[PDB]
């Protein structure tokens, strides 16, 4: 008799969840979406605890329904990562320590319900890397505690890679800070700009596959040479990843009244140097001489002349949504400004990624996961030194369930590659015969 | 400062063939290992037969 109402409530909850997470309409706020899921979960928990006095069957039913309707959205983990990242960011409504802890506990509980935890882990790593690069950390100890709690909730086997990556990132950040401090004590420098030395290895970091190249002016060239010399004087032979794709610096540059510190991006740095040294530079010539991305050029144009009237000292032709070739602009420092330092506001749009960019990132993550699964598949066969056609598939699926979803194609590819690369002493023709070589 | 030479064919005995199936990870001497060697020493075998000595890499 207790069963009969379970079906009805499960159906109602499933319909409500499907309606809430439906794709009808666009521009859904990830923060509002996660808030709605949290509110629904809280309402269900209150209903279960109040009237159903913590019944096991109802808990199992609601857990099954949540697992069913949670993975209906492929992009859902990314919004979860954004919600758990911006909330931890400073200035998020001034959340108290208890409130932050409760929000993190709820986020960890939801992360337990996600079927595909690999995408969630990748998104969390990317968000953590972005927050670290944002140079706006609220509490590093709080972030470490949240990471440890999430790893404990998700399981040691599943989150060992995430914990190792977080420890490696923390160690790399500490080493970079120590190296910068030593170089400063080194009784030397390369131009007096802000020590934004991102000389860190990209072995286990979420570095972009493409490294933009920025036209280094004579001052930027001297700064790069000095930085390279200091790095050689710190670790000879070793060369960490210090690409200028996201290079940042803080220096005072005058284009030819009041002294101001200019803050520009890596792509905008070439344009500023061209305007600081030369008088008239065409947009096409500047882009050709710097090879800046079209999106980067558009963002720089929007943040330079299309922004606030107080910082609108140049009238680009045309300074609108459209981009016109040969846009002649001049950096007029005589214009009246309010802020002492001219810092370009960061382009922080709504949480999310471009559809082609998101698809490419998902494809890369899936390829990496498939490669890791293929590599780990041979480990199961090597541990038992023997496996069958179904036995190997079952063993692979045992280790490829929490992190991702096992596929027969991946198992077949791993079996073929074991014979091909001679890593394992198996035979592609004889599936029953399986052994280990390496 | 210094270029990275991980040997396109093979840096040393790796037992992984010249392929990505079996560079980013730093070597023991901080001179970088082969792409096949790094992949073999990452998660392929418990005992790394890819850099003579056991190779596990560190740092992000």
């Amino acid at each position: 008799g207790l069963k009969t109402m379970c079906e009805c409530m499960s159906s109602y909850l499933r319909e409500q969840g499907k309606a809430l997470v439906s794709e009808e309409g666009e521009g859904k706020n990830p923060v509002d979406y996660i808030q709605g899921l949290l509110d629904l979960k809280s309402r269900f928990d209150r209903f279960l605890l109040e009237s159903f006095n913590n019944d096991r069957l109802f808990k199992q039913t609601i857990a099954g329904d949540f697992e069913y309707f949670l993975n209906l959205n492929s992009r859902s983990p990314e919004y979860l990562s954004l919600f758990i990242d911006d909330k931890l960011k400073k200035g998020v409504k001034g959340l108290t320590e208890q409130e932050v802890e409760t929000i993190l506990d709820k986020a960890m509980v939801l992360f337990r319900f996600m079927q595909e935890k690999d995408v969630f882990e990748r998104y969390y790593k990317q968000h953590l890397a972005r927050r670290l690069l944002t140079n706006k950390s609220v509490s590093d100890d709080s972030e470490k505690n949240m990471i440890s709690k999430l790893k404990t909730e998700c399981g040691c086997q599943f989150t060992s890679k995430l914990e190792g990556m977080f420890r490696d990132m923390s160690i790399s950040n500490t080493t970079m800070d120590e190296f910068r401090q030593h170089l400063q004590a080194t009784g030397v420098s390369l131009g007096g700009v802000d020590l934004t030395v991102r000389v860190l290895t990209t072995g286990y970091w979420p570095t972009q596959s493409a490294t933009p190249k920025c036209n280094i002016p004579p001052a930027p060239r001297h700064a790069f040479e000095i930085f390279r010399r200091f790095y050689l004087a710190k670790h000879s032979g070793r060369q960490l990843t210090l690409q200028h794709h996201m290079g940042s610096a803080d220096l005072n540059a005058t284009f030819y009244t009041r002294k101001h510190i200019l803050q520009v991006s890596t792509f905008q740095m070439t344009i500023l140097m061209l305007f600081n040294n030369r008088e008239k530079y065409t947009f096409e010539e500047i882009q050709q001489e710097t090879d800046i991305p079209e999106r980067e050029l558009v963002r720089a144009l929007q943040s330079l002349a299309c922004g606030k009237p107080t910082q609108r000292v140049l009238t680009k032709e045309p300074k609108s949504k459209e981009i016109e070739n040969g846009h002649i602009f001049t950096v007029n420092d005589q214009f009246t400004s309010k802020l002492h330092r001219v810092k370009i506001q960061t382009v922080a749009a709504k949480q999310g990624e471009s559809d082609p960019e998101r698809k490419e990132t998902r494809q890369k993550v899936d390829d990496d996961r498939k490669h890791e699964i293929e590599a780990a598949i041979v480990r199961i066969m090597k541990s038992r030194k023997k496996m069958q056609h179904n036995v190997l598939v079952a063993e692979v699926t045992q280790q490829l369930k929490a992190r991702f979803l096992p596929s027969p194609v991946v198992i077949k590819k791993r079996i073929e590659g074991l014979i091909e690369r001679e890593y394992l002493a198996r035979t592609p023709e004889d599936r029953k015969v399986y052994t280990y070589v390496a | 400062l210094w270029a990275w030479d991980i040997v396109v064919d093979n840096c040393a005995i790796c037992r992984n063939h010249i392929m990505d199936l079996c560079t980013v990870a730093w070597g023991v001497c901080n001179h970088a290992f082969h792409f096949h060697c790094i992949s073999r020493w990452l998660k392929t075998r418990q005992v790394c037969p890819l850099d003579n000595r056991e190779w596990e890499f560190q740092k992000y």
